[PDB]
């Protein structure tokens, strides 16, 4: 909760949103005086979204370690939609935990089936799903403008979520995330396949040339399949061509649907 | 459990309260009740009995009624059923509703059942690309086997009724399941209308000082249900003038009342 | 409970 | 279901025929047919009639048919139900149609009682050979109605009336007489037929001036049968806006002229025979 | 307790040299499974997790099952044969709880894994779920989708499955965090087909020697499995004999026959 | 101990045999080729060590001679036989369908050897699905596997199914294959010589007739079915029964044949 | 669609142009073929898909197709489109011979018929040539052997051997194994037993199906006799004895 | 808050016209209720999002005060619902004790289902409950200064129940603004933050194109931030230029030939 331990050096990628997520995490927290002369406390609370596993999670995690920030692990549909009694009762206890706590952040995920669609008045319906949703909306604007706490949400799909609760003043922003260019594809072999038995002096862009539009976390599997062939040789250590044989298996060997 | 009807009610009509279609008033007889009554005479020759039939035609023409007098004259067990209730909210309620009716027939046999309309649940293709419209086909398949699968019954068979006779599968329309089909056309032939007017008219009050051939030959392209309306409306051409028994000009005042709407629908701007 | 799932419906 | 146990709201309440104009003969064509079985049924047995079963209306909308659909309630004192031909469908097949059996029986358990049914063009199709995966559902929903009024199940001492703004597209098998034994068209009337309808509103509210109709109604060759209740109130709507709470024939003119062109910009769409 | 009869312990028959002669994938499970547990330190020599899971592509009547029949002895360890139809219940929560327990025995059966088939009952990327019922079916997915990956420390397990068509059905559940890879079967090559069938009839007469090498051809895209049918259709044709006697023409009469039912296209444009 | 209830379908044969199934003698010859092997020299292919064939499909147009074989074959069984009629879609409590089928074999496993039967799984047959359709497709998904990879070492061991349908070209290709099936055999309409037999055989019990050559009727009548001809064999009696001469004639066959299709009947030959 | 640039014009977001890769995705459904150049000879080969012994054997419209004494053409896939390229090539031959007073090269020929297709896919109201072809033969008074392969996108690329159409990838790997830029086959019969042998994987020993020519210096063109072929079809199979 | 009537622009034309349709519901029963003539019992109306209809709605309650509780159909969508449909019917006799307070429903009815058939899912309980709460209700010309109502996205899609169009049909499409309007709106959203006055919105007023009212609130809230994105206490006013296009971001990536 108090340390994710994941850095900017952990992240290659597009990287650019983080200096924009370096906006509201600091000046409310450190220095509104830069903007006190014009519209003090001008930011109020933001959101994230992107396709699955584009570092949308890892991004905010990349900064909770910074600022001595202290976030949560009771997240999304996992631990509050399934074993359930008086979800807001935890939230009252949550803010009761958080009412005076400092250098801490809310954040959670999975919110498609949580508060994204309102059931369209079907599928059997659920009320506790909403009350604990609204119970936040009660606790939301308690002291956040004059206070110091922040708020961050996440989605695989923002417009798939609920736009009903988007009454501004309650909400500020939703920032996007997509796949990176080759350079974001470049500095990730510098960490992913780093931690492996591999030869040195190896150019790691030709693979980047030859893996177009694609997210990051699969490269972990490309690494997982990369280190598979000195094996297959009963040899020891990774070449670069081993990637090329692997990239053949996994992109055009995957695009078939 | 599905139902059955005896003498709580009946349709309260007769062969004599109907007329015309006389060749159909005997083909139906030999299939249904004569086998039920007079059995040995053809079991002298022991051929398998003909069985339940179909009967189609344009809307009306007694496609639904002819049952009603023979129903009154059944001397066997009988129903009051149509087609578009076999469906149910759940899935297996439908087929489960219908397996037992033959058991109900067989539990009460010899007897026969009926449908007023079927074309909803009988089509050519047994369409495939929807979770719904197969579950109707299952209602089709099940009778299609319960009709003439293994060891069906002594009974005669599910009597159809439609407004149309092409939409539906040949697998149902073939011997052993629908050994007779019947047409009910009107055509306005003069051999019969000169009765059935009189049939409908003789039952009802009528002035014996009045024309009747003022319209028969005068009109030649007619149906069977509408005609009740004119000699229904003929009475209503009277009481509006608080008349207590009809007059001759009522029919002439009625002739174009029900029929004469020949053609005015966008004549010039039809095709040209 | 005293039941389980089963249903059917149109699509459009 | 309980939904059948909800529709019935004003089964009796009398809003009589004096509050209507233009239709002194249609009602002569209709007071004839309905009430007589339900007043003096032995006449049709005095004379030998298979009595009627079924009527409808047609003509463009906003015209006064629904008033007639209820104005008969005043004459009878007997029962009535209101219901559309739209709020029937749902997901679960048959549930839409089962209701139809639920209700005609519900008529039989308390009568004299009859039925109304709006906007039947939704249930007013020609049974197609080809179809979608689902549009045939309403067709199988329909024919229950096609059955029950004249089906093997005999019927008596109840009545149905329906209405559209689109007589075409209908399955002729419905239009078989016996399923309904007389038709009628309610048109936009003539000026005088449009003139009783004009004054009934003045007949209630505080009139002040003389007639001043025949030239006002010279503009009345455009209206429908129902935009005038708007017009009637619209005069006092701003006769008063000058805080002049005693109306005049001075101010309606600004209204009745006004309505015509705001009505024009999306009017005269179709007429349906 | 509930799954003791579901708990397989059978010792089936099938093996290599009972295989028909695939080679190009016989290894890659031993990659997936064997080299992991045979010598998992090499994972550490590479510094990795040796992989998890596998799905089979659409190869209906190709051998999409038989490797499960293969491994059953070469496996040299415990195993399960589960299948998706069993999962579903006359009651509501009694199903998904099953998945939570059956891994414990799998925990108890440490060097034990499973084959699954028929998962097309489950893998479905359309969850409007108008009812209350199939919401459970979604609930039948979640806990398992959870129980799979919610389990870490797969030092020993290999939770794998297979089907006949995926490209329009299964979710976007795929993630190396959950499922790694996916390996394909499909129709064979000629020399692939050549390995198949004398080995079958190796346990059979061949009264006479009938140069099967010219019997078949790559142009006729046979199934992989109309050929044991071929091998027995002819003895059927000797079942249309008193002679228990082998003949080439019998095979000739068979492929002419069975392909009379099989499809054929128009060479209209001579394309 | 004793088995589940819904398997009452294990039951005795109806009245039928291989005299009343004429014409298609080579077909029926095949359908015991799958039967005589494991029984009459089971060790033919077993001690030759060849392979063990298993169940089959037989299709064709409606009313061609499928079902009577499927029942009459049981008459000459020396084994055990069962029945279905589409009841496998008892789909409320969805899993019960899967329960229903897994029980269906283990019982037969208890009672094996036992050939078994299906009819019109055209209902169950397809898999192409995008947004709706499930709730039965499980039950095809399971039986397909119920024969393979869990019991497959002995699943189709000694149980020897068959299957009878129409429209083989709409359901899955998964099912027809050599896996789970052997011979997509086929019932066409008859030949001129076939139809004589099939007309001669429902003609048995009629009367002490005379003055007949009952084949030229077949020359009056093209390929229609070897199933409907009982139809024209039927009303020939009725037409004479209609006039009480229990004795019969060729004249009526000339009539009744024309009764059926001349009424069951477009010059736009733009083609050559 | 006079003009209209229907979808031939519409590039892809990937970059490709749909109807072209579609074309030679269709070409592989047709009869294979093959070419080889050895030391002094050049060789070609095709097949006849199996008929019912009715496909008229005498005057079949074949795959080899002359241009002059010293050039031929073989192709693959579509056929109605093949017949015009064969025409508006040899047209230019009789023309080139005339207005330059000397015959064609081959590096003049493949440029044309590989450039023509580009106009039938960079114009309006035109479908491409759903076909792929190759050229073969010598230049005048020169021992050098040449064959050029060309395909509907409009590119021509020389070779030493190559195959087009159906199951080529089942074949060409056999040829890269045996054939080598090291060292040709010696002479005619060497190329052929090497040539034919490579087919056999898709052949079901239909010697009738396959038809062959050669090409030699001084334009000694010829097609060969089924007996001369079949007596290679067998002795090569006599070598199978292991 | 108790913001003014306007807060929106210079739209005196609608509002000074509109509530004339609400004076009689508000008051004037002396001869109105002595004339007994028609009374729109909740001026339900329309206009897709982008407008200040909520503001025109709520600011009209600046004169007819109304407690801040206004709950919508997404409160009426739960499991085995009807207690929510109980709530709505009790909602007015509740408020009918003593209040000109009037809540504001909001309806995107088929924003969850399709409309391939015009015969539509006019939602279950709203279509039912809206009747009784509308049929059996008067305002007494005092302590009922307005009449509770709602609004929707598009007036083409509804199954008009009894009196759904009988009397309650007072309705206007809010005409989207023009350049004389617009520049004075965005002025409002900078009343709390001042900047370099070198370029007025009147300078911008010709540069606008296809801008509805709500999203214009997404202009200075960012462009006020895009200045202090570079920490200038003196707010610049060209950050609007490169921020207005952030409505959709333009995918501006290295214009090659342009
Ligand atoms: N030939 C006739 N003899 C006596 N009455 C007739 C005749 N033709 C029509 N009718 C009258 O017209 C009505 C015809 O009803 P009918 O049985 O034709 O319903 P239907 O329209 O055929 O039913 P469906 O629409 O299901 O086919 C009867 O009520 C009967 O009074
Ligand atoms: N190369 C081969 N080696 C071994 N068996 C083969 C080979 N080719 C075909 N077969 C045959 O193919 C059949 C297996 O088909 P396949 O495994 O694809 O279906 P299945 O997996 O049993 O189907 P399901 O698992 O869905 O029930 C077996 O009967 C087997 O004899
Ligand atoms: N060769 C024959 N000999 C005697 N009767 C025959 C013969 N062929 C067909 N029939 C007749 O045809 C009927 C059987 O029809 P068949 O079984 O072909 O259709 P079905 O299978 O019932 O329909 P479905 O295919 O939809 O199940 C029996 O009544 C039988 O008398
Ligand atoms: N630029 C990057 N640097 C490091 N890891 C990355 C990068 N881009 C993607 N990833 C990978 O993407 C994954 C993000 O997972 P996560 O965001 O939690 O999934 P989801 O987006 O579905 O919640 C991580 O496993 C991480 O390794
Ligand atoms: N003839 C009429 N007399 C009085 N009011 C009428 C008349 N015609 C229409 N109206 C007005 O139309 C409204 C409803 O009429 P209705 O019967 O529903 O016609 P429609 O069905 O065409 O809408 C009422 O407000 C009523 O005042
Ligand atoms: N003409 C306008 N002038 C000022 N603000 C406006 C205008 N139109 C919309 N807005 C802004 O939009 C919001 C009000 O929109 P609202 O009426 O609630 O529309 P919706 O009901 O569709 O959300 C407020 O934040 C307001 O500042």
């Amino acid at each position: 909760e108090e340390k994710p331990d994941v850095t900017y050096s952990d992240v290659g990628g597009c990287k650019d949103q983080i200096e924009k997520l370096r906006e509201v995490v600091e000046l409310p927290l450190l220095s509104p005086e830069r903007f006190a002369t014009l519209g003090i406390d001008p930011p109020k609370g933001i959101l994230l979204y992107g396709p699955p596993g584009t570092g949308k999670t890892l991004c905010a995690r990349a900064v909770a370690n910074r600022t001595d920030a202290t976030f949560i692990r009771v997240i999304g549909s996992e631990l509050v939609q399934k074993y359930v009694g008086e979800g807001a009762r935890m939230v009252r206890e949550l803010f009761e935990m958080a009412r005076t706590k400092k250098a801490c952040i809310i954040f959670f995920d999975e919110i498609d089936a949580v508060g994204g669609a309102r059931f369209d008045d079907g599928a059997g319906g659920d009320n506790e799903v909403q009350r604990t949703m609204l119970e936040l909306i009660t606790q939301l604007d308690g002291f956040d403008p004059r206070g110091n706490i922040k708020v961050m949400f996440a989605t695989n799909r923002p417009n798939t979520l609920d736009p009903a609760l988007l009454r501004p003043g309650r909400i500020d922003r939703k920032v996007e995330f997509s796949l990176p260019d080759l350079e974001g594809r470049a500095n990730i072999f510098r960490i992913h396949s780093k931690s492996m038995s591999v030869e040195r002096g190896i150019r790691w862009e030709l693979i980047s040339r030859l893996c177009p539009n694609s997210t990051g976390a699969e490269l972990r599997s490309v690494c997982t399949e990369a280190g598979m062939f000195a094996i297959r040789a009963r040899r020891k250590v990774a070449t670069e061509k081993d990637f090329l044989k692997a990239v053949d298996k996994v992109i055009s060997g995957y695009k078939k649907f | 459990s599905i139902s059955v009807m005896g003498e709580n009610e009946k349709p309260d009509v007769t062969y004599a309260d109907v007329g015309g279609l006389d060749m159909q008033k005997q083909e139906i007889r030999e299939a249904v009740e004569l086998p039920l009554v007079q059995a040995d005479l053809y079991e002298q020759i022991g051929i398998d009995p003909p069985r339940g039939v179909l009967l189609y035609g344009p809307p009306g023409t007694g496609k639904t009624m002819l049952v009603k007098a023979v129903a009154n004259s059944t001397k066997a067990a009988f129903i009051r059923v149509n087609g578009s209730e076999f469906v149910h909210k759940y899935l297996g309620e439908g087929p489960r509703m219908v397996r037992d009716v033959f058991r109900l027939a067989r539990e009460n046999a010899p007897s026969i059942i009926f449908i007023d309309e079927v074309d909803s649940i009988a089509t050519k293709r047994f369409d495939a690309q929807t979770g719904s419209d197969r579950e109707v086909q299952r209602i089709l398949i099940e009778l299609l086997t319960q009709m003439d699968g293994f060891d069906q019954s002594t009974n005669v068979k599910v009597i159809m009724a439609t407004n149309r006779a092409d939409t539906l599968d040949p697998a149902l329309l073939r011997p052993g399941r629908l050994d007779r089909k019947i047409e009910f056309p009107s055509l306005r032939d003069r051999r019969e209308r000169r009765l059935i007017f009189g049939t409908i008219a003789s039952k009802m009050s009528l002035a014996p000082e009045a024309d009747l051939d003022s319209l028969i030959i005068r009109n030649d392209s007619l149906s069977g249900a509408v005609i009740a309306a004119i000699m229904q409306e003929a009475g209503l051409r009277a009481v509006r003038k608080n008349r207590y028994v009809i007059l001759q000009s009522d029919l002439e005042e009625a002739y174009a009342t029900q029929v004469k709407t020949d053609n005015t629908v966008d004549k010039f701007d039809f095709y040209k | 409970s005293a039941r389980l799932g089963g249903a059917s419906i149109a699509v459009q | 279901d309980p939904l059948v146990y909800n529709m019935t709201s004003f089964e009796q309440g009398e809003i009589t025929f004096d509050g209507i104009g233009g239709l002194t003969e249609q009602i002569r064509e209709l007071r004839e047919v309905i009430e007589l079985p339900l007043k003096n049924p032995e006449i049709f047995q005095r004379v030998g009639i298979k009595p009627p079963k079924g009527v409808l209306l047609y003509g463009p909308p906003g015209t006064g048919k629904t008033l007639l659909a209820k104005a008969v309630a005043a004459t009878i004192g007997a029962n009535f139900i209101f219901s559309p031909a739209s709020g029937i469908v749902d997901k679960y097949i048959g549930e839409s149609a089962r209701i139809i059996r639920e209700m005609f029986a519900y008529a039989k358990e308390h009568e004299p009682c009859i039925i109304f049914m709006d906007e039947v063009d939704a249930i007013g199709g020609r049974r197609f050979s080809e179809g979608t995966s689902a549009d045939r559902e309403i067709q199988r929903t329909l024919m229950e109605l096609l059955t029950q009024m004249d089906g093997f199940d005999n019927l008596g001492q109840t009545k149905i009336i329906m209405a559209t703004n689109r007589p075409d597209t209908l399955d002729p098998a419905l239009l078989r007489p016996g399923r309904l034994d007389r038709k009628v068209e309610i048109p936009l009337p003539n000026e005088a037929g449009r003139l009783e309808i004009f004054k009934i509103h003045t007949a209630k509210v505080k009139k002040t001036g003389e007639f001043d109709f025949e030239a006002a109604v010279k503009m009345s060759d455009g209206f429908n049968g129902a935009d005038i209740r708007n017009c009637a109130t619209e005069a006092g709507f701003f006769a008063i806006r000058d805080d002049r709470d005693h109306i005049n024939p001075d101010d309606l003119m600004k209204a009745v002229r006004k309505v015509a062109e705001v009505k024009k910009l999306e009017g005269t769409i179709e007429y349906q025979k | 307790p509930m799954v003791s009869v579901m708990k397989m312990d059978k010792s089936p028959t099938e093996s290599y040299s009972d295989i028909g002669g695939l080679e190009s994938q016989i290894q890659e499970i031993k990659e997936s499974v064997e080299l992991p547990l045979t010598h998992p330190e090499l994972y550490e020599e590479m510094g990795i997790k040796p992989p998890k899971g596998v799905i089979l592509y659409g190869a209906p009547g190709t051998g999409k099952t038989l490797l499960a029949k293969a491994v059953a002895n070469q496996t040299s360890a415990t195993f399960l044969r589960i299948v998706g139809s069993e999962l579903i219940q006359k009651y509501l929560g009694d199903g998904p709880r099953l998945c939570r327990q059956i891994f414990k025995v799998a925990g108890e059966n440490a060097p034990s894994i499973v084959f699954i088939d028929e998962i097309d009952a489950i893998g479905t990327k359309r969850y409007d779920s108008n009812s209350g019922g199939e919401r459970e079916i979604q609930r039948t997915m979640l806990e398992l989708l959870n129980q799979l990956d919610g389990f870490d420390d797969r030092g020993d397990v290999k939770v794998i499955m297979a089907t006949n068509k995926i490209e329009t059905l299964d979710p976007a559940l795929i993630r190396p965090g959950r499922i790694d890879r996916k390996i394909l079967f499909e129709n064979p090559d000629l020399s692939t087909k050549k390995k198949i069938l004398g080995i079958h009839t190796s346990k059979m007469n061949l009264s006479e020697d009938v140069n099967l090498e010219t019997l078949v051809t790559t142009k006729d895209d046979l199934s992989g499995a109309d050929i044991q049918a071929m091998c027995t259709e002819a003895g059927l044709l000797a079942l249309r004999e008193r002679r228990m006697q082998v003949t080439a023409e019998d095979f000739k009469q068979a492929k002419e026959r069975v392909m009379k039912n099989k499809v054929e296209e128009n060479l209209e444009g001579l394309y | 101990a004793d088995p589940l209830v819904s398997l009452m379908m294990v039951e005795k044969v109806p009245d039928s045999t291989y005299d009343m199934v004429g014409g298609l003698t080579k077909q029926i010859k095949e359908i015991k080729e799958v039967i005589e092997l494991p029984v009459k020299h089971p060790e033919l292919f077993e001690s030759l060590g060849i392979a063990q064939p298993k169940g089959v499909i037989l299709y064709g147009p409606p009313g061609t001679g499928k079902t009577l074989l499927a029942r009459a074959v049981a008459h000459h069984t020396d084994c055990k036989f069962i029945r279905v009629s589409g009841a496998e879609l008892v789909q409320k409590y969805i899993g019960e369908g899967s329960r229903m089928v897994r029980e269906l074999f283990v019982m037969a496993r208890e009672h094996a050897p036992s050939i078994i039967f299906m009819d019109e799984i055209d209902s169950i047959g397809s898999t192409r699905v995008e947004g709706s359709g499930g709730g039965d497709s499980e039950v095809q998904r399971t039986m397909l596997e119920l024969l393979n990879q869990l019991d497959g070492f002995e699943t189709s061991k000694n149980i020897k199914i068959i299957m009878a349908t129409n429209r083989l070209d709409i359901l899955d290709p998964a099912l027809l294959r050599p896996g789970r099936i052997d011979r997509k055999i086929e019932f066409p309409p008859p030949s001129v010589a076939a139809r004589a037999e099939i007309l001669r055989i429902h003609s048995r019990k009629m009367n002490l007739t005379r003055g007949i050559n009952l084949r030229k009727v077949a020359e009056k009548m093209n390929g229609c079915s070897g199933a409907d001809v009982k139809g024209v064999c039927t009303e020939a009696g009725m037409y004479a029964l209609r006039e009480r001469r229990i004795h019969v004639t060729q004249e009526d066959f000339e009539l009744a044949v024309g009764k059926v299709m001349n009424k069951n009947q477009s010059v736009a030959k733009l083609f050559k | 669609m006079s003009g209209y640039d229907r979808a031939l014009s519409i590039f892809s977001p990937d970059g490709h142009i749909f109807q072209v890769e579609y074309a030679l995705e269709a070409v592989k459904r047709g009869t294979c073929a093959v070419g080889v150049k050895g030391k002094n000879c050049v060789v070609l080969g095709c097949e006849r898909r199996s008929t019912l012994k009715l496909q008229d054997t005498r005057i079949t419209p074949s795959k080899v197709s002359k241009i002059d004494s010293h050039v031929v053409l073989s192709f693959s896939g579509l056929n109605a489109d093949s017949r015009i390229l064969i025409e508006k090539a040899r047209v230019e031959a009789q023309s080139h011979r005339l207005t330059l007073e000397d015959p064609v090269t081959v590096e003049y020929l493949t440029r044309y018929v590989a450039g023509v297709q580009q106009r039938y896919t960079q114009s309006g109201g035109v479908r491409p040539f759903g076909v792929s072809t190759l050229i073969a033969g010598f230049d005048p008074r020169d021992d050098e052997p040449k064959l050029y392969q060309t395909e509907p996108s409009g590119i021509y690329s020389s070779w030493s051997a190559q195959t087009i159409g159906r199951n080529s990838k089942t074949v060409r790997e056999f040829l890269e194994k045996n054939y080598d830029r090291k060292e040709p086959p010696a002479t005619v019969e060497e190329c052929v037993k090497l040539t034919v042998r490579s087919l056999l994987e898709v052949v079901q020993t239909g010697a009738k199906n396959i038809e062959i020519t050669v090409v030699k210096p001084d334009s000694d063109i010829v097609a060969l006799s089924s007996e001369e072929i079949n007596q290679y079809v067998t002795q090569i199979e006599q070598e199978k004895q292991e | 808050p108790t913001e003014t009537y306007s807060d929106v622009g210079g739209l005196d034309k609608q509002i000074e016209e509109l509530v004339e349709a609400i004076v009689l519901p508000m008051k004037r029963a002396d001869k109105f209720k002595d004339m007994g003539i028609r009374a729109p019992k909740g001026a339900l109306m329309y206009g897709p999002p982008g407008t200040g209809k909520t503001l025109l709605a709520r600011a009209c309650a600046a004169q007819t005060n109304a407690t801040f509780l206004k709950l919508a159909a997404p409160q009426l969508v739960q499991m085995y619902i009807g207690e929510g449909a109980k709530l709505v019917r009790d909602a007015f006799a509740l408020a009918k004790e003593k209040a000109p307070t009037i809540i504001f429903i909001d309806e995107l009815d088929a924003i969850g289902t399709k409309r391939f058939d015009s015969e539509k899912s006019g939602d279950r309980e709203v279509q039912r409950t809206m009747l009784e709460l509308l049929n059996q209700l008067d305002g007494f010309s005092s302590d009922d200064r307005v009449k509770v109502l709602a609004a929707t996205n598009r007036v083409d899609v509804l199954d008009p129940a009894l009196l759904r169009s009988g009397r309650l049909d007072r309705k206007i499409e809010f005409p989207l603004p023009s350049e004389d309007s617009r520049a004075q709106i965005l002025q409002i959203h900078s009343r709390k933050m001042t900047t370099d006055d070198d370029i007025n919105w009147q300078e911008l007023a010709r540069s606008t194109d296809e801008f509805n009212g709500a999203q214009l609130k997404a202009v200075t809230v960012e462009a006020g931030m895009i200045a202090l994105r570079n920490g200038q206490s003196s707010v610049k006013h060209e950050d609007f230029v490169e921020g207005i296009s952030e409505v959709q971001a333009r995918k501006s990536k290295s214009v090659s030939f342009y």
